[PDB]
This record gives structure tokens, C-alpha cells and sequence, in this order.
């Protein structure tokens, strides 16, 4: 039954470099509930992500939403990744300004 | 108009160290107001929202009392189910069920519901006229006859009546500056050039509640719902949301483009184009 | 919170 993740990586405010903004990971419809998430700054994991309670959805799957504080810029990269028994390896997804 | 109270509760067989074994969450319409816990025995009990602050010490009482018992049943149930289906001891099952109750614009009644699943398919479904179970299997068969037999309907249609209703009103009465409310979405049309020499546009909309909008773009009077591409609605983090279509379009034929937006917090909808 | 007793109770 493991249903694999999407995930979608965004701010939480439209990004504008050098303005502070929240980072977000939102993971859904995955299961079992068990997961792993980290977010990336420059490849190294951020220390301080905050996560929402999981819940779950009508087709009894389940969502997060990992968060944590960042500033954008052009030099900077951020990612969110993540890994969970029904995939072979971890996934990681890029922050795309546009998406 | 036309609100929700919502429970969603996982039991989980074999959680780990520093995991739970049983999980709830509440929500009213889109915004979550409390969560409880049983990490090893041990209930525990967070509030989330504001108008929780305005709930009297009975209350939290009350559920911890609530969090032990149900912990305590759903253990059980996963231990016979797992006989029943005959599995093996040793792997990581989960059960899970909703419950709910939800009244009309005019504070009525319209209906409430009762659903479980086990392994993440639908096991057992409690009938709109609350009194029917319809079950999937030779399994839950035995269960719809269980609690046909023990007459179990009328004790959830008892507390639909009685700690829904009663909750439903209070939350609402108590959390109206926050669930009575409908912000309107802030929309914009982003305009990205791909290498072909063509472009990408792509319909923003920002700072919604609730959460059901309709985004949908459209060349002359054509609908491109099935040629669009659609993120599913997501939490920005404030209690608001999110989401954006896009479609491609060849360069210099941007104006043939519209986006309309649907939202409960409009006067009417938006039907946006790429300026410039 | 409700939970009914799926099976033996």
C-alpha cells in the first residue's frame, strides 16, 4: 500500500532576495505514516524545521508541512528532502523562485 | 456558509521508540484546533487554535479520560484484526477513522460521518442514514453484524446529537473572528519565457480561506483544464493557502489568454490577463 | 472522539 510522496517545495511569501521568508515542504499523500524530512541550505541540513501534526486526508493518506526561516538569494540553494519505505532512495526537490 | 467539525485518528501497531501508538487531530472547516497523543500510555493534549484558551479545565479533563479509552481500544482492534486476516506477528499495521459532524448555513443538522480503514483501504463505512454499515469484505462483514447486532449505530447517532453538536456551536460561537470568516484570494498572472521562444504563464493565487478555490485558464472561450498544470492547494503556513495553474502559450499570443479564480471570499470572479 | 469497537470489543 505505500503510496509514494509528492512534494512540493515554496515560500511562504513571494520570495524577494535579501527579505526574510518562511520555507516550505509540504509532503502529501503517502502511506505508511512514517517519514523522514529534512530541508537543505547549501547542502548542509538546516537545524531548526518546524512541522505541522500529520493528518491525513480522505483517501486516508497522509500530509506534513516542514517549515523554517530563510532569506532568498542568488548564491544561496535550498532543498527539501525526504525518504519513506516506498522509495528505493531519498527524494530531494529543489526551491524554485517561480513554482 | 456550512461548517465541519472533523476528527482524524490513527492507531499505529508497532510505533517505534518516542513514537505514538494513537493520534488525533481536530479541525473546524480548514483550521486544525487541537491534538492528542498516547506515547506509551501516557496521553497528552495540545491545543491549536485561539478559542481554545476560552475552554474550561472540564474540558481538558474530560478527553485525556477519552485519549486513555481510545488508545485502548484501538490497540485491541488491530491485535484482532490482525488474527482475523490472518497476518503475521511482526509487521507494522495501522487503522485509522474519521468522524464527523457538520450543520447547515442555518445551523441545522445536515449530517455526520463514521469511516474506518485498515492498511490504508476503506474497511467499514457508517450509511448516511446513520443507521447501515456497508463493509468491503468477508471480514468486515463480521463487524457490520457486530454492530448490527449490538445496535452500536444509535450510540454514534447519541453523540452526534450530543458532543458534535455541542462542540460544533461552541467552536463556532467561540472562534467566529477566525472560522466565520472568508479572505479573498490575491491573484496575479507571472509570465516566464521558456528557450523555444515560448512562455510559460502562470496563474497565481495567494492568501486564501478557505482552502476550495477554482483556478482555470482559457484561450478565447476554451477551456484548458485538461492541457493546464494544477498544484494541489497548499497550506501557507498562516492559516491562509495557495495554489497556481499554468499553461504554455507560443510568444505574442499572450492576450488570448485568460485566468479565471473562484473563490467564496470574491464578490465575483476574477478573470485575470498578462499585463505588459 | 468516538471510536466504536471494530472487533471483539
Amino acid at each position: 500500500i505505500q503510496k509514494t510522496p509528492q512534494i512540493q517545495v515554496y515560500s511562504r511569501h513571494p520570495p524577494e532576495n535579501g527579505k526574510p521568508n518562511i520555507l516550505n515542504c509540504y509532503v502529501t499523500q503517502f502511506h505508511p505514516p512514517h517519514i523522514e524530512i529534512q530541508m537543505l541550505k547549501n547542502g548542509k541540513k538546516i537545524p531548526k524545521v518546524e512541522m505541522s501534526d500529520m493528518s491525513f486526508s480522505k483517501d486516508w493518506s497522509f500530509y506534513i508541512l516542514a517549515h523554517t526561516e530563510f532569506t532568498p538569494t542568488e548564491t544561496d540553494t535550498y532543498a527539501c528532502r525526504v525518504k519513506h519505505d516506498s522509495m528505493a532512495e531519498p527524494k530531494t526537490v529543489y526551491w524554485d523562485r517561480d513554482m | 456558509g456550512s461548517h465541519s467539525l472533523r476528527y482524524f485518528h490513527t492507531a499505529v501497531s508497532r510505533p517505534g521508540r518516542g513514537e505514538p501508538q494513537y493520534i488525533s487531530v481536530g479541525y473546524v472547516d480548514d483550521v486544525q484546533f487541537q491534538r492528542c497523543d498516547s506515547i506509551e500510555e501516557i496521553p497528552r493534549m495540545e491545543p491549536r487554535a485561539p478559542w481554545m484558551e476560552k475552554e474550561r479545565p472540564e474540558y481538558w479533563k474530560e478527553l485525556k479520560l477519552k485519549v486513555k479509552n481510545i488508545a485502548q481500544s484501538a490497540r485491541a482492534n488491530l491485535r484482532t484484526l490482525l488474527r482475523y486476516y490472518n497476518q503475521s506477528e511482526g509487521g507494522s499495521h495501522i487503522l485509522q477513522w474519521m468522524v464527523s459532524c457538520e450543520v447547515g448555513p442555518d445551523m441545522r443538522l445536515l449530517g455526520a460521518h463514521y469511516q474506518a480503514a485498515y492498511d490504508g483501504s476503506d474497511y467499514i463505512t457508517l450509511n448516511e442514514d446513520l443507521s447501515s454499515w456497508t463493509a468491503v469484505d468477508m471480514v468486515s462483514q463480521i463487524t457490520k453484524s457486530r454492530l448490527e447486532s449490538a445496535g452500536t449505530a444509535e450510540y454514534f447517532r447519541a453523540y452526534v446529537e450530543g458532543e458534535c453538536l455541542e462542540l460544533l456551536h461552541r467552536f463556532l460561537r467561540n472562534g467566529k473572528e477566525i472560522l466565520q470568516r472568508a479572505d479573498p484570494p490575491k491573484a496575479h498572472v507571472a509570465h516566464h519565457p521558456r528557450p523555444k521562444g515560448d512562455v510559460t504563464l502562470r496563474c497565481w493565487a495567494l492568501g486564501f480561506y478557505p482552502a476550495d478555490i477554482t483556478l482555470t485558464w482559457q484561450k478565447d472561450e476554451e477551456d484548458l483544464t485538461q492541457d493546464m498544470e494544477l498544484v494541489e492547494t497548499r497550506p501557507s503556513g498562516d492559516g491562509t493557502f495557495q495554489k497556481w495553474a499554468a499553461v504554455v502559450v507560443p510568444s505574442g499570443e499572450e492576450q488570448r489568454y485568460t485566468c479565471y479564480v473562484h473563490h467564496e471570499g470574491l464578490t465575483e470572479p476574477l478573470a485575470l490577463k498578462w499585463r505588459s | 472522539m468516538y471510536f466504536i469497537n471494530i472487533l471483539t470489543l
